[PDB]
């Protein structure tokens, strides 16, 4: 099928809002949540007994 | 060599002139050795029953005579300014010496004579052109400590010798473009370690000297002559075509070892970017090696019907299969070697 | 089913012979003057046979 | 319609490990006022 | 063909098993030996060998040592899990002037 | 252990792994003690099992203080660096969870 | 992904090899003139 | 019922290779005899070297 | 050893016993390579594989002799290499000094926690 | 592992003796039997002899590779009856088994790299020699170049690590740690392409559809596990750069596996749908590796072994129906229950194994790899639930549309199932349901 594919703004828009854009927002959400939780964890705002996911 | 004892005499004066060149402690003795080597190599490569061999000899003559006169010119200028045989600090006349040596060696961007002349040759004179005639200019490059000009030559040689070999379906010009690509790996090793260059040159000449014998015996001057080449067992053609994966640098063959020692010595000397540029180059060289390897890896071919028996020389095919064994199972001799310590 | 039974029947005979006729080991305290061997840390006689004869010790690998 | 329940049970198992054993019957009455255990119960409720 | 052929089938006409389609003798050896070296050896005798494997990974010994360390630590005032890797008197504790600006990670 | 020594880092890493295993069935045995308290005191597990739950929570807190956040590749070096950084933090900034 | 990958890389390398094959279609005097120009460049900077 | 015919006599050569590999493993066990009893976890102190080695 | 002296690091005390394959691996591998090369020659000329055993015996003897000779040359090359390294360390003791061994009890590295 | 390697090295001359195909299969299953009796390995490196040794990780990977190659000889009978270079095929299988054992038994990383690149050549030989379509040349070139383009700068990374540390041994390299971005990208991108990330998968369905079953099983069952075992070795000393740069790979490998799972719902080729099924579950493996939790590594190794077994078993079924129906698709192979009723039991027992099957090792690998992703962040819950829901949406469509409904009514008469095929399907499924009784040998490699 690839030999009938041309760079067109419809195909670029399909490849943008289909694949790249959910990857971008999902990576941004993961980075923002982990940065906030890492700042909370490294500042010292939570204790060792009141901490989620102790693997125990 | 073939059909005359005077060609054996020309080979003797060829070895004498090259060994006069590389042993010279002055640029003038190296220059006159290049004159002896040129004198020896004009009559081999000349044949009056071939219309293109004389044109190839003329192209070689004009390229080497222009490159030898520039080499003597900048040698005389180096003696004029810095009166010893070498130079204390690097200047432009050392770059002119290196450029005149790069025209002899066939590296890019002075590469253009080399595959345009290799269409006019046989296979044995091709092997003498791209192995022994690269002894004398490459060993004289070692006396010059220039990094930018050598680095430009390395990058241009590995870019062009990979890209340029895709278009030609003739095996002589394709193998000439492969020799341009393997010249860049030699020149990249020339400014880190002369011994590692000698090892890459010896194994490259070994793989060239075993790939010439498959083409010289059966007279394979084209890509589809490989597809029409008759063997009495298709497993034999499958094994004989593994030397192209060896020359492509694929482990566990023998030709992974010299590329690997160049990569190890380059990374110890803290060069990483041009090494990465030479990683992308050798994939394209392995790609146009695989178009030869189409002729044996599919195990069954629509072949021509009239030919039924294959013919070969006795001593040439006996010496060919000693080295084809060592071009496949040559990594079992990794414990025997002691140069690399 | 033939080859499963042809496997299981000597396995069942060996397991019954080990569990009935040679028996398991009994736990006991280590004597002060005795250094135990590498197969004496295991309860079952099949495990003792496997550790003593077939498998290497943990000390040798360590 | 059963696979949604299967993956809700998978996420409940993934949350249940804060206190070690997935045998919930020894922890439900202890942790009826814990946010992680209500989220376990919500995933189990979605699966059921 | 007739109904007497089907009622009394021929030994020489054999439905071939999956291994060899040339000789009937080669199937009746390959099926037996391939079922011996896979089902009997690897999946029954190998599973019996694995069932009575020793504690190569220390798990039963770790359970026994867990009961013994809970036996000794409940006898004394030492807590059941030690919070520290070593004793804090062996910790050198470099001063704040010696550290300067160094990243401290918890 | 020294920096360049590898014969003793193996022994220290192996005893660190074995102590991690020993503390793992310490916490596992304490959890089974709490569960057996729950089954045996079937209508009255809110009174009898509260001290056992207190020892289990203290054991989980001490286990996370010693072994927590090290990851899959927990050497004896990594737990010692964790303990040094934790003792530095309780020297300077006070106990973990108070602030600063 | 095939536009940023293997098939379009093959098309680009085939176009570059077709262009570089036209570089080799001239006589030897063009390349020797290029070498003479490069030597003249290195000799002008010897004055400078 | 086994299915090994007269061509199964070729299989003594891989068992010979098994014996060769086992002999080389035993020779490498003999080569690694340093720290046989000097390890801090399984090694008895001095004055008790008269007993047999453990492996 | 409380210090890492390069002289004590490079001097062969003799506690490293060589392996079983250490004196014998190169001649048997080169003999196997010679026998396989003669087999490969006989296969490409459409002979039987074990037809000419004179070539097999000659190639094996050439392989064993070359393997033993180049193994000896390798051993003297490595001995001279370590002698060169030792003599260069004793020639310039200022650039290769005696460094004090520093335990982990005096080192504060940065541990990397996952969470 | 000298006894196994010398066993296969003297199993090499059985290829040149005629009518010995099943004898090589019998002795390779004997190798698997002996390697079942060699289990005594723990965490560190045991059975050390001439740079060769294994831990529990490498023990399970060698055992999986030995089981897959013996099954591969059992799977490939079309080589035997047509005499389609069975000696060369047997020699390729034995040499590739030596190379995979040698790249798994490596105590230093450079033997792993060297035999890892050596293992690309007999797989390329299998692709270029024993396929059935004209796009064999498109397949092995994609495999070779997508592996080599990222595996060549990792050699520069290896020599950079060697100069910095001075050795390639996996325990001595565990002590150090590096804060270089390009070293991280070299040591990761080769494993990120070799086991398929969503952005770099391309070579996988091209290599799988074209490849012969003895050539698709070694790409599905193993040789994607080289790119997982490489990260299981490499992420130990690059933890800080992994915490800097994990989130882009976790986001890509969790969006893929949903997009990849939606791809399989819109495809008709039977071999291509399992080819994309290898991407989605090892998307879970790749997401669980780069979270450095202990459960993540243990469940990742479990899902590597179990997913290799079930994917090789699923590619076993796609060649049984291919050789009877001439060409495979969803449209031709619709409803094979009325043709082969006894094959349908293995069809469901291995297609259910591709999703969460209840007593198999696939579920136990999946139930502990979800633990690390959920404990990593709560944002990942949304794109995991869609991932597993669409995973069992596509992998039940395979069995559903191929094994139920009206017949094609255009097919000709073909042979029925044989003793070889049911035995081949049994040894892919019952190891998935029997190694759960000792799952600690496939969970705990640490
Ligand atoms: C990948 C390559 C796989 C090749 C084939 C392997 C076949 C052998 C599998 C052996 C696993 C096994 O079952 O071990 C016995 C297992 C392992 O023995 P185990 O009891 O010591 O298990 C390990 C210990 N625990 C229980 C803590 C996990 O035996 C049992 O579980 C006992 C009951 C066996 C019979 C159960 C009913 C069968 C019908
Ligand atoms: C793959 C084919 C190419 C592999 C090349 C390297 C193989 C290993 C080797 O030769 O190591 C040398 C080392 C040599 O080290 P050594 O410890 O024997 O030391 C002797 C070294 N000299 C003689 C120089 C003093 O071999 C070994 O350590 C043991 C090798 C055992 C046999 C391995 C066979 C592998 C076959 C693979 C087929 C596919
Ligand atoms: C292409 C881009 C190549 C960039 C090369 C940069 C190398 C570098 O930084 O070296 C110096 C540094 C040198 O580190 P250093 O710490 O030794 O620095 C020495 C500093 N002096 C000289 C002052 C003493 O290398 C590194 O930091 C490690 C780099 C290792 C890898 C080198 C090759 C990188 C290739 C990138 C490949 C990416 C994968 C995807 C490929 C896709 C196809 C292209
Ligand atoms: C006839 C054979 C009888 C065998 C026998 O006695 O077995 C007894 C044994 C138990 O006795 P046992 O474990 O004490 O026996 C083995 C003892 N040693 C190790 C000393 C040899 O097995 C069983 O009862 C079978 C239990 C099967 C459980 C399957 C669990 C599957 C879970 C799947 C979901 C979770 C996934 C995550
Ligand atoms: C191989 C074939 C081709 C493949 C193509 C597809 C590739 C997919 C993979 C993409 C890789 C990741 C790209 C970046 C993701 C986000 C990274 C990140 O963490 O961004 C955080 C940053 C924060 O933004 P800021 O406001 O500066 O922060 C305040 C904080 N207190 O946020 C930002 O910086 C947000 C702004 C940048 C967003 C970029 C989105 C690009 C979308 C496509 C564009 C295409 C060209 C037009
Ligand atoms: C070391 C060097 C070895 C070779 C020495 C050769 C010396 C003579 C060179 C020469 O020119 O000899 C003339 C002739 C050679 O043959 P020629 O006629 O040149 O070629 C015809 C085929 N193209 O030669 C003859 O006609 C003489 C017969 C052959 C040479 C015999 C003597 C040299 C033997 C070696
Ligand atoms: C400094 C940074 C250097 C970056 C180098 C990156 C190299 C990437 C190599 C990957 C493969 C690329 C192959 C390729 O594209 O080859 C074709 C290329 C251009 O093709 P061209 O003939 O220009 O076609 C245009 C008309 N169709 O090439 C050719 O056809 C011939 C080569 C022309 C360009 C040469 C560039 C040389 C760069 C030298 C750098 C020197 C650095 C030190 C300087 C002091
Ligand atoms: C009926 C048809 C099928 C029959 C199948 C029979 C199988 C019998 C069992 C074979 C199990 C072999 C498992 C194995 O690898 O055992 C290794 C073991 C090593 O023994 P060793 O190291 O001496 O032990 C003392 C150390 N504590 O033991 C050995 O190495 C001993 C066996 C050596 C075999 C040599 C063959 C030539
Ligand atoms: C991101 C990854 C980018 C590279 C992807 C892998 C490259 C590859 O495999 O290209 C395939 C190509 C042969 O293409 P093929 O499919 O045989 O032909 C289709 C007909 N138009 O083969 C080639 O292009 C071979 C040369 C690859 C060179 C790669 C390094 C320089 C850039
Ligand atoms: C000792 C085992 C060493 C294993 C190492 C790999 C050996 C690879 C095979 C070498 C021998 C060979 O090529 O044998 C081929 C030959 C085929 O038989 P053929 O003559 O075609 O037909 C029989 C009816 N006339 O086969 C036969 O005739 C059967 C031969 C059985 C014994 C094989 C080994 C004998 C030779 C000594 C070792 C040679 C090792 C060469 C290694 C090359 C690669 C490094
Ligand atoms: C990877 C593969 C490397 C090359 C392998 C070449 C041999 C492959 C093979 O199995 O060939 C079988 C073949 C059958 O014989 P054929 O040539 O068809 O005609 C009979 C005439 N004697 O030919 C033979 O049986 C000839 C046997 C002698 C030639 C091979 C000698 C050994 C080659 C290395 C074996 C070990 C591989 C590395 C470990
Ligand atoms: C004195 C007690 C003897 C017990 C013997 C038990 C033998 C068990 C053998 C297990 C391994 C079998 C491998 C085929
Ligand atoms: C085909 C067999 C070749 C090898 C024969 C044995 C050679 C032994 C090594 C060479 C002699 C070493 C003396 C120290
Ligand atoms: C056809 C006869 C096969 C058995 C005799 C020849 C092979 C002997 C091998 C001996 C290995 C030790
Ligand atoms: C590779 C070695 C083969 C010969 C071993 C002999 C042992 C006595």
């Amino acid at each position: 099928n690839y030999e009938h594919f041309k760079p067109t703004g419809k195909s670029f828009r399909t490849g943008l809002f289909a694949v790249v854009l959910p990857i971008a927002l999902y990576a941004w959400a993961l980075k923002a949540e982990r940065d906030g939780r890492e700042e909370k964890y490294r500042t010292g705002q939570v204790a060792y007994k009141d901490r989620q996911f102790k693997f125990i | 060599m073939f059909n005359n004892s005077s060609k054996i005499l020309f080979i003797t004066i060829m070895i004498i002139g090259t060994l006069i060149t590389v042993t010279s402690n002055s640029w003038l003795g190296a220059w006159m050795g290049l004159e002896i080597n040129l004198l020896s190599f004009i009559p081999l490569l000349s044949d009056n029953n071939n219309l293109m061999s004389t044109e190839a000899s003329l192209k070689y003559f004009l390229t080497q005579v222009l490159a030898s006169t520039v080499l003597l010119f900048s040698s005389i200028l180096l003696m004029l300014k810095n009166n010893m045989n070498n130079e204390i600090n690097e200047s432009f006349t050392s770059m002119i010496i290196m450029s005149a040596l790069l025209l002899k060696s066939g590296a890019a961007p002075f590469h253009f004579w080399f595959p345009n002349m290799m269409e006019g040759l046989t296979w044995m004179n091709a092997l003498m052109l791209m192995t022994w005639q690269k002894i004398a200019p490459l060993m004289l490059i070692s006396y010059l400590n220039i990094k930018y000009l050598l680095l430009i030559s390395v990058i241009l040689s590995v870019i062009i010798g990979a890209i340029g070999g895709l278009n030609q379906t003739s095996l002589r010009k394709l193998m000439a473009f492969s020799s341009i690509n393997h010249l860049g790996w030699m020149l990249s090793s020339l400014m880190i370690s002369e011994s590692i260059w000698l090892i890459y040159f010896f194994f490259y000449s070994f793989l060239s000297f075993v790939l010439t014998f498959m083409f010289n015996i059966f007279k394979l001057f084209h890509l589809n002559q490989l597809f029409s080449w008759f063997v009495n067992s298709k497993i034999l053609k499958f094994t004989l075509f593994m030397n192209f994966l060896s020359l492509g640098g694929l482990p566990p063959f023998l030709g992974f070892l010299p590329k690997w020692l160049v990569i190890q010595q380059l990374t110890l000397c803290n060069q990483y970017f041009m090494l990465t540029l030479m990683m992308m180059s050798t994939l394209i060289t392995l790609f146009f090696y695989l178009r030869i390897c189409y002729s044996a890896f599919m195990m069954n071919y629509f072949e021509n019907n009239w030919i039924m028996k294959m013919n070969m020389n006795s001593i040439n095919y006996n010496m060919y299969m000693i080295m084809t064994f060592f071009s496949i199972f040559g990594l079992f001799l990794i414990s025997l070697f002691y140069f690399m310590f | 089913h033939f080859y499963v039974m042809l496997g299981v029947i000597p396995v069942t005979a060996l397991v019954l012979y080990a569990n009935i006729f040679v028996g398991p080991a009994q736990l006991a305290e280590i004597p002060e003057g005795y250094e135990p061997k590498h197969w004496e840390y295991e309860k079952h006689p099949i495990s003792r046979f496997i550790s003593r004869y077939i498998l290497n010790s943990d000390q040798q690998n360590y | 319609s059963n696979r949604i329940g299967d993956v809700a049970l998978l996420l409940s198992i993934a949350w249940m490990l804060n206190y070690g054993s997935w045998n919930y019957i020894f922890y439900l009455e202890i942790m009826q006022n814990e946010f992680e255990m209500l989220m376990i119960g919500s995933l189990v409720m979605l699966a059921a | 063909l007739t109904t007497e052929d089907f009622a009394n089938p021929s030994p020489k006409n054999w439905q071939s098993y999956g291994f060899d389609y040339k000789d009937q003798v080669e199937d009746r050896k390959a099926t037996k030996s391939t079922f011996f070296v896979t089902v009997t050896l690897c999946l029954v005798w190998g599973s019996f060998y694995w069932a009575y494997l020793p504690d190569t990974q220390f798990r039963n010994w770790a359970q026994r040592e867990g009961f013994l360390e809970l036996r000794r630590r409940e006898l004394a005032g030492v807590d059941l899990v030690s919070p520290n890797y070593v004793d804090p008197a062996s910790i050198t504790l470099p001063s704040d002037e010696d550290l300067g600006d160094t990243e401290i990670i918890i | 252990c020294y920096t360049d020594d590898a014969v003793c880092r193996f022994e220290a890493d192996q005893q660190f792994r074995r102590d991690r295993m020993v503390d793992n069935e310490i916490v596992n045995i304490l959890r089974q003690r709490f569960e057996d308290c729950t089954l045996y005191e079937a209508p009255d597990h809110m009174v009898k099992c509260r001290p056992l739950m207190d020892q289990y929570e203290k054991a989980t807190e001490n286990w996370f203080i010693k072994y927590g956040d090290l990851g899959g590749y927990a050497n004896a070096k990594t737990a010692y660096m964790k303990q040094k950084h934790r003792l530095i933090w309780e020297r300077r900034h006070g106990p973990v969870g108070s602030g600063m | 992904s095939e536009y940023f990958g293997g098939q379009h890389l093959y098309q680009k390398l085939s176009m570059y090899s077709k262009t570089l094959f036209l570089m080799h279609n001239n006589s030897l005097k063009i390349y020797l003139l290029l070498f003479v120009f490069w030597i003249l460049i290195l000799l002008i900077l010897l004055f400078l | 019922v086994l299915g090994l015919d007269k061509r199964a006599l070729w299989g003594a050569l891989p068992l010979l290779g098994f014996a060769i590999g086992h002999f080389l493993d035993k020779k490498e066990t003999e080569r690694m005899t340093m720290f046989r009893d000097k390890s801090a976890l399984y090694g008895r102190p001095a004055g008790s070297e008269g007993k047999a080695p453990s492996w | 050893s409380a210090v890492n002296d390069p002289l004590e690091l490079l001097t062969n005390k003799g506690t490293h016993e060589p392996s079983f394959l250490s004196p014998i691996w190169n001649p048997i591998a080169c003999g196997v390579a010679g026998v396989g090369a003669a087999i490969f020659i006989n296969w490409g000329f459409r002979k039987p594989v074990f037809s000419g055993i004179q070539k097999h015996i000659a190639f094996g003897a050439i392989g064993v002799g070359a393997g033993a000779y180049f193994d000896q040359k390798r051993n003297e090359y490595l001995a001279k290499r370590d002698a060169v390294l030792r003599h260069y360390i004793e020639l310039h003791p200022d650039d290769f000094p005696v460094k004090e061994r520093k335990t982990y009890g005096q080192v504060l590295e940065s541990w990397v926690p996952v969470r | 592992m000298l006894k196994i390697i010398f066993f296969l090295l003297f199993l090499i001359p059985f290829c040149f003796i005629n009518n010995m195909y099943w004898m090589v299969q019998i002795m390779m299953f004997f190798i698997s039997f002996i390697f079942l009796l060699m289990n005594n390995f723990m965490n560190y490196w045991s059975e050390i002899s001439y740079f060769l040794g294994c831990d529990m990780l490498s023990y399970g990977l060698i055992l999986l590779s030995l089981w897959i190659c013996s099954l591969m000889l059992l799977a490939s009978e079309m080589i035997n009856k047509h005499n389609n270079y069975k000696n060369l095929f047997l020699l390729n299988i034995i040499i590739l088994l030596l190379l995979l054992i040698l790249t798994f038994s490596s105590m230093s990383l450079f033997m792993f790299y060297l035999f890892f690149e050596s293992s690309l050549i007999p797989t390329l030989f299998l692709i270029l020699g024993w396929g059935y379509q004209p796009e064999r040349l498109q397949a092995g070139l994609y495999l070779l170049f997508y592996t080599l383009l990222v595996s060549l700068p990792m050699l520069i990374g290896i020599f950079y690590v060697m100069n910095k540390i001075g050795s390639m041994n996996f325990y001595l390299m565990n002590n150090f740690m590096f804060n270089y971005d390009l070293l991280y990208f070299c040591l990761l991108c080769a494993f990120l392409v070799k086991m398929p990330m969503f952005l770099v998968h391309l070579w996988l369905p091209k290599a799988h559809v074209e490849a012969p079953v003895s050539g698709s099983m070694i790409l599905a069952g193993i040789m994607l596990k080289l790119g997982g075992y490489g990260m299981l070795r490499v992420i130990s000393f690059l933890q800080l750069m992994n915490l800097k740069y994990s989130f882009v790979w976790i986001s890509i490998s969790l969006v893929g596996g949903v997009l990849v799972s939606l791809v399989c719902l819109r495809q008709t080729d039977l071999k291509a749908l399992i080819a994309y099924s290898s991407v989605a579950h090892m998307g879970i493996v790749l997401s669980g590796l780069l979270t450095m939790t202990y459960w993540g590594l243990c469940g990742s190794y479990t899902l590597m072994i179990a997913h290799g077994l079930c994917s090789s078993g699923l590619f076993c079924l796609a060649n049984v129906s291919y050789e009877r129906l001439g060409s495979r698709s969803m449209l031709i192979n619709k409803g094979l229950l009325n043709f082969m009723p006894s094959m349908t039991l293995w069809w469901f027992l291995l297609s259910s194994a591709n999703m969460a099957a209840p007593p198999t090792l696939n579920l136990l690998g999946e139930i502990s790899l979800l633990n690390s992703i959920v404990s990593w962040s709560w944002i990942s819950m949304i794109l995991l639930s869609f991932l597993s829901f669409f995973s069992a949406a596509y992998t039940l469509y395979l069995y559903s549309f191929s094994q139920h409904g009206k017949l094609f009514s255009g097919v000709y008469s073909f042979s029925s199932g044989k003793i070889r095929e049911y035995l081949l399907m049994l040894l892919h499924w019952l190891p998935l349901n029997l190694l759960i009784l000792k799952s600690e040998s496939f969970m705990l490699w640490l």
